[PDB]
């Protein structure tokens, strides 16, 4: 199903984008902990 | 009859059933704190300064 083949690719693009949301959040979370730990010394 | 009480108030069983309860108690109470885990998301996704103008 070559249409579904081009469909499937366009599907995976959304998964790849979904994860990119998720790790963006964790990146900032880690940066918040760093800022705290500096103030912890 | 003292024998029949001592069979079933056996300190081998009193101490078992008392230890078992305590483990289940800490299992449940900590399973309530992870049931309130979402404050870590709320404090994270919203950091909005701009309303200091609105203030």
């Amino acid at each position: 199903e070559k249409a579904n083949l081009i469909t499937n690719a366009k599907v995976h693009i959304h998964k790849l984008n979904l994860v990119n949301r998720n790790y963006t959040k964790r990146a900032e979370i880690s940066r918040k902990n760093a800022k705290i730990a500096l103030r912890r010394g | 009859e003292l024998k029949y009480i001592a069979t079933e108030a056996s300190p081998a069983k009193v101490a078992e059933i008392a230890e078992d309860s305590d483990v289940y108690v800490s299992e449940i109470e900590e399973a309530a704190d992870i049931l309130a885990g979402d404050p870590e998301i709320d404090l994270g996704i919203d950091v909005t300064d701009e309303l200091n103008q609105l203030e």
